[PDB]
RNA sequence: UCCGCGGCGCG
């Protein structure tokens, strides 16, 4: 399945996930340092096995993602500064988010 | 000066309409501006200006004690008919030289 | 641990003794399912499993098993470093 | 068997492999 | 409608192992608490979730107290004139009612909230078979290693933990061994509820009186008092039920058929039990074996006895470490 | 079979990419970029760093400068060992978070651990025996390596932007080798001839 | 040192924001205007003058205002026992 | 702190054996350690050995004899403990 | 095979620090040594402290004598520039300014320049004097440059010593240097070889797949390469244990470093050597072709 | 990125 650019990342805190917008793209003009998340990206893991936790949570929640791997980038260690400009390119035939 | 609050700006590297020079030039020019503080320690200034022409520090809205020593120091250059900028300048007193990198050491408010 | 390095020609018998199986297909890897199929440049029985302590067909998954061979896919159960030796 | 290890290497040669 | 709560309740491999309403009672409340934690308002949430037809909703509790506890949806005497005088301290009525919360962020925090909820749900069924017998023959195979104790990945949908004084100190319940004893107090251990195997206390060491002898479990041999060391040695009074016969081989097995089998699962040690008979003098002389009896006497005017034995070859009769005479008075 | 066993020997049957002679089992051993000279004699190592050279006159010749960042990144296993003994944390994850937070309670520990712990130094074109030395480092703020001037004659290293690499010995055998032979004070005569090397330049 | 000191001897020179603000800055919805705005309380301290039990002076608030009433408690100035003198509390003095 | 090694080189009539003997001594000091023979200067065990070698009381011939003495005493203690355990039940 | 791509830009205001590289325009390279406070700099009699203290001993060896003459000429360039700033500070009238500029442009020999401020303007001359406050620029085509006489005449036009060497004062002592020191205005550059793009360390990180060594490069946390000649350098020395650990424990053996990293935390500092897996892989490639190879015995 | 070639630049 195609990757998602959602603003949800497991096993991370909201202190780092505060600058990032709900659309998944960092705010224009926000000072960041090494290790911070710029854009949130997750990938479809593929189930291949239904654990009892996945047996219980998937049906009750109504969302059947249900636990996927992340592929978000982060600022490389050593470099910091400000994010002056963000560019978004999307192919034709696919819907665009509000930021684009 | 320590921090400024240019109204319609988002980051240090962008620009604005009407103002002749960049924001970076504005800050480089403004960091050399000298003031005097007597009673308080962290006074906050305010600048409002419209019209076409040069803009100096003399139009800074003064306070009970804040005294400018070089009122003929240029800051920006207003060329457009309607490009009124509004900034809030924070001034605190101290000693020595403090870079901007050390100021990020707080990590509760920035 | 060791005292000398001996080098000589290799018999076909020694080659067959080294080889844990044979390779008859030019297949590299199956598409749309990133797993290796039967005998080829990559395989499961010929060179060992891909995932550690995990057979190709998922028949047996626990660390205590050692040397057991499944019937759907005949492989042993040990960490993948054996791929560097077989 | 050149530097410090020479003393160790001599010990293995004389005590073992004999 | 939810159209999936019924399937969750009738999966039913995991739902029917516990009570059928457990998923709709405890798991639903835990999910509501997780959703409230993922929400900005710090208000207590009660999940009115049923698996009958999918009528699952959430409600915001009032938390009627004399303070501002749970201030997001707090209640107090501030509504006494408006809530028909419902002012109290401790009431937790439902002030409001939520509609739905998908909460994809809570789906990410599932590994911290719903994982623990599922662990508690599994522990609920684990405790139903860990020590539900309130003390009986409970066995355990050791497959895990834990610090300051002995772990065992045994059955009964739970684990097992043995303390230093619970199992045999010489051979703890570690990889390559097994235990079998009795336990009744099993609380929620790490990673859910766990059982307990203690094959060193009296309930396991003295339980061999009806598990090793061939004529004691049918009430034909006098087995009523037994004090022994934990998994090291045992010296009990093997007597007959007023039969005046030689009982030295009854509780110890014919030709030593039970000495090495009384505590085979408790560590496999050697024991030396004492004999007795129907004669009070002979029983008193032989209850402290090995004791070199030199005289026969008995005292009844005071709450005391008289151990009339020698000490040359009977160092255990006087008591050096509590080997033979320590269980004699019992 | 000829192309597999030794590609390019007879027919150069490559057809790999657009005019690209592809390798072989013979080519993967022999040559400059084969197996021997690539990954059996000169082998990449852990516990290393690289930075720019800077002169310092205020420090004695048996000790060299070292920045805080390189020292803290190199001695991370040492920091974990000393911190656990003092009981500041309990698990390795807590110690890793403590290092990641660079709190004030780790700089003093790093000062304790480096008091008698020599480190190695060498230039990239190591040409003779004196091209590698050891020094007992002194923690200094900055981003370069401070270095005593006189020993710069040994390296034949000027200051136009030359770069050095640092390696850290671990075991008692290696540290004792460093202190007994690798130090600057132990090599004051050249192996080539008896003239000194600490000659004022 | 004393010598240098001698050479410099003649030379050296040796509160409650709610109780202090009107009701226009409160965090309450407009549906509960009957409880506070229409009960002769033009200041936030007048609404904060009632404690956690005295805040039942007006039962005209709607069902949805009950949740909005708890929203005042989230500001740590209402529904917890605050008692203003008349307008301001004891800790809201500007002296 | 120590700056040179020349004193230890003068003491032991070789430089290469010095590393081995000091490494054995310092490893004995660190893991399974006992008290040092010199009042320390809150320095690591790497340099403590070199101070002892130049002090003229520790070398390869002293260290191995001390090791033989301590292992003989430990074996005698093991035999005594075995006999005492055997006599405990008697 | 990709859905959508997003790009972000990062702006770093990278400032100056020790470990950079600056140079003039004559190959006089240099790496910044230490930034001192303003007071510690040598300062001339009029208080103004110098900003760069170069080493003159690199002049006669590298022979680039042109930079000294550039310094001397540049020092004279500010002499006219500073004096112009002196008259304009007290708002001197135009006739005193213009004539002065006519005296600066007409010096030297019969140069090809011929400038007449008598015929431009008044406001234009005022603006030109405004733009000359920071220093009057000087042009010099390559193979016809001004000789000693012209620069001496330019220096004398101000109020500066002819020799170009003034007396300084050390900030640490306050004692005059017993010999004159050459000062002047040099054009200096800034190079991209920054220190923070080079400094990187590595405790433990990733590992390659075909053979177990740490990677290289500042990216992906590479490790510096123990060079082939460094093996010989250690070999000439007596360190055998150092080389053993260097190419056995910290680099290659998976059982080595994993067990070593467990011992290094618990105070223990002992290695456990094994077999380098790079040599093992090679063994397979030797056994692969047609020839038997194996380790003989214990 | 980790698999490889080519370029430019530093010492
Ligand atoms: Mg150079
Ligand atoms: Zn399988």
């Amino acid at each position: 399945g195609p990757e998602e650019i959602t603003a949800d990342i497991p096993n991370v805190g909201e202190a780092a996930l505060s600058k990032l917008d709900e659309s998944g793209i960092v705010y224009i003009g926000a000072e960041v340092t090494g290790g911070d998340i710029l854009v949130g990206k997750v990938t479809p893991k593929g189930e291949t096995q239904l654990t009892p936790e996945e047996k219980l949570l998937r049906a009750i929640f109504g969302e059947k993602a249900s636990d996927v791997k992340d592929s978000s980038l982060r600022v490389p260690n050593g470099v910091s500064g400000t994010v002056i400009d963000v560019q978004v390119f999307t192919r034709d035939g696919v819907e665009k988010d509000k930021r684009a | 000066v320590t921090e400024v609050e240019i109204d319609g700006v988002l980051h240090e590297y962008s620009t604005k309409e009407g103002v002749q020079e960049d924001i970076l030039e504005i800050l480089l020019n403004l960091k050399g501006l000298a003031v005097r503080v007597q009673g308080k320690d962290e006074v906050i200034l305010t600048l409002n200006k419209s019209g076409i022409g040069p803009v100096t520090a003399a139009d800074i809205t003064h306070d009970g004690d804040v005294e400018i020593v070089k009122p003929q120091h240029v800051i920006c250059h207003l060329t457009d008919e309607n490009a009124s900028i509004s900034m809030r300048i924070k001034v605190q007193r101290g000693r020595g030289y403090v870079p901007a990198s050390t100021r990020i050491h707080s990590e509760e408010d920035e | 641990e060791f005292d000398a390095i001996k080098i000589a020609l290799a018999s076909p018998d020694m080659i067959r003794s080294w080889s844990f199986g044979e390779v008859k297909k030019p297949e590299t890897i199956n598409y749309r399912t990133f797993k290796p199929e039967r005998d080829g440049l990559f395989c499961a029985r010929i060179f060992g499993p891909v995932k550690d302590y995990e057979c190709l067909c998922g028949k047996y998954k626990r660390l205590k098993h050692r040397g057991v061979i499944c019937e759907k896919c005949g492989v042993e159960v040990t960490q993948t470093k054996v791929r560097r030796e077989r | 068997p050149a530097g410090t290890g020479y003393a160790y290497h001599q010990d293995r040669m004389r005590r073992r492999a004999a | 409608m939810n159209k999936e709560i019924l399937a969750v309740v009738e999966a039913v491999s995991n739902e029917k192992a516990l009570p059928r309403e457990k998923i709709f009672e405890a798991l639903e409340s835990a999910l509501a608490t997780a959703t409230k934690k993922k929400y900005e308002q710090e208000i207590d949430v009660r999940v009115q979730i049923d698996r009958k037809s999918g009528d699952f909703d959430t409600f915001r509790r009032w938390l009627v107290v004399d303070e501002v506890t749970q201030p997001t949806k707090e209640i107090t005497l501030e509504a006494a004139r408006y809530e028909d005088e419902s002012l109290n301290l401790g009431d937790y009525v439902e002030d409001q009612i939520e509609s739905v919360t998908f909460d994809r962020i809570t789906t990410q925090t599932a590994k911290q909230v719903i994982v623990q909820k599922v662990r508690e749900a599994e522990r609920a069924m684990v405790v139903d078979q860990f020590r539900e017998h309130e003390g009986e023959i409970i066995t355990g195979v050791v497959k895990k290693v834990n610090r300051d104790n002995i772990s065992l990945d045994l059955g009964n949908n739970a684990e097992a933990v043995i303390l230093r004084e619970d199992m045999l100190p010489r051979e703890n319940f570690r990889p390559g061994d097994r235990v079998r004893g009795v336990l009744y107090s099993v609380r929620p251990e790490a990673r859910g509820a766990q059982l307990f195997v203690t094959r060193s206390k009296p309930e396991m060491l003295i339980e061999l009186f009806r598990i090793e002898v061939p004529e004691i479990g049918e009430e034909v041999i006098e087995i009523k008092a037994a004090a022994r060391d934990p998994g090291s040695r045992a010296k009990i009074a093997v007597k007959t039920n007023d039969k005046r016969i030689d009982p030295v081989g009854a509780c110890v097995g014919m030709r030593g058929a039970r000495v090495q089998a009384v505590s085979t699962e408790l560590g496999g040690e050697r024991i030396d039990i004492v004999l007795w008979d129907d004669n009070p003098a002979q029983f008193v002389i032989n209850a402290m074996a090995p004791a070199d009896v030199a005289s026969i006497v008995v005292d009844e005017d005071k709450h005391t006895m008289d151990i009339a034995v020698e000490a040359g070859n009977l160092a255990q009769a006087i008591g050096r470490n509590g080997q033979n005479v320590r269980l004699a008075s019992q | 079979v000829d192309a597999l066993l030794d590609n390019g020997r007879r027919g150069r049957a490559i057809t790999g990419s657009n005019k690209r002679p592809l390798k072989s089992l013979a080519d993967m051993i022999k040559g400059k970029q084969g197996r021997f000279r690539q990954n059996l004699l000169g082998k990449r190592v852990d516990y290393s760093g690289r930075s720019v050279i800077t002169v310092g006159p205020y420090l004695r010749l048996h000790q060299c400068g070292l920045p805080k960042k390189m020292a803290l990144e190199l001695f991370k296993p040492f920091i974990y060992g000393k911190l656990e003994l003092r009981g500041l944390a309990t698990t390795i994850k807590a110690a890793k978070k403590m290092v990641e937070r660079e709190e004030a309670v780790v700089w003093d520990i790093l000062d304790e651990v480096i008091r008698e712990h020599p480190v190695l130094l060498n230039r990239a074109p190591t040409l003779h025996r004196l091209g590698i030395q050891a020094f007992e480092p002194v923690l200094i703020e900055g981003k370069a390596i401070q270095l005593h001037p006189l020993v710069c004659a040994a390296y034949n290293a000027d200051f136009d932007g030359d770069q050095m690499a640092v390696h850290v010995p671990l075991t008692l055998e290696a540290q004792l080798e460093a202190r007994a032979l690798m130090m600057s004070t132990n090599n004051i005569l050249s192996p080539a001839n008896g003239e000194p090397i600490i000659v004022p330049s | 040192a004393t010598i240098l000191a001698e050479q410099l001897e003649a030379f050296v020179d040796l509160f409650d924001p709610i109780l202090l603000r009107p009701v226009d800055d409160l965090e309450l919805t407009v549906r509960s205007a009957n409880c506070l705005k229409a009960e002769a309380i033009h200041y936030i301290g007048d609404l904060v003058q009632r404690t956690e039990v005295e805040l039942l002076k007006t039962p005209n608030l709607g069902k949805k205002s009950l949740t909005e009433i708890k929203d005042v408690l989230a500001s740590r100035g209402l529904s917890l026992g605050m008692r203003l003198e008349n307008w301001p509390p004891a800790s809201i003095a500007d002296e | 702190a120590r700056v040179t090694v020349q004193d230890a080189v003068e003491k032991i009539g070789n430089r290469f054996d010095l590393v081995l003997v000091a490494a054995r001594r310092a490893r004995q000091m660190q893991v399974g350690g006992k008290d040092p023979l010199v009042p320390e200067e809150n320095d690591k065990t790497t340099v403590i050995a070199l101070r002892e070698i130049e002090e003229g009381l520790i070398n390869n011939q002293i260290l191995d004899v001390r090791e033989r003495q301590e292992q003989q005493e430990q074996e005698a203690a093991e035999l005594q403990a075995v006999t005492a355990i055997a006599e405990g039940r008697r | 095979g990709v859905l959508k791509i997003v790009k972000v830009y990062l702006a770093v205001k990278r400032r100056i620090q020790p470990g950079d590289k600056m140079a003039g325009r004559h190959g006089n390279k240099g790496v910044i040594s230490k930034i001192n406070p303003i007071e510690d700099m040598p300062y001339d009699e009029n208080g103004t402290p110098v900003d760069i203290v170069l080493n003159p001993l690199g002049v006669p060896s590298r022979m680039n004598i042109g930079q000294i003459l550039e310094t001397h000429l540049g020092m004279a360039a500010k002499g006219i520039g500073d004096k112009i700033n002196a008259m304009l500070k007290q708002q001197q009238e135009v006739a005193k300014l213009r004539e002065f500029i006519q005296r600066a442009y007409d010096l030297g020999a019969d140069v090809r320049q011929k400038v007449d401020l008598s015929t431009f303007s008044d406001e234009e001359v005022m603006r030109l004097a405004e733009n000359l406050r920071k220093g009057m620029p000087i042009a010099t085509p390559v193979f016809d440059g001004a000789k000693e006489a012209e620069i001496k005449e330019l220096l004398k036009l101000g109020d500066l010593p002819t020799s170009g060497q003034i007396r300084l004062y050390d900030g640490r002592t306050g004692e005059q240097f017993e010999r004159p020191v050459t000062v002047g205005y040099m054009y200096m550059l800034k190079l991209n070889h920054l220190v923070d793009d080079k400094m990187h360390a590595r405790s433990t990180g990733s590992y390659s797949l075909v053979t177990q060594q740490p990677l290289g490069g500042k990216a992906q946390f590479g490790g510096q390469r123990f060079g082939e000649m460094e093996v010989w350098a250690l070999e000439a020395y007596g360190a055998a244990y150092t080389l053993q650990e260097m190419l056995t424990v910290k680099s290659d053996d998976v059982n080595g470093r994993t067990k070593m990293y467990k011992n290094i935390v618990d105070g223990n500092h002992q290695m456990e050597p094994g077999m380098p897996e790079s040599f093992n892989v090679l063994l397979k490639e030797i056994r692969s072709l047609g020839i038997n190879i194996e380790l003989e015995d214990e």
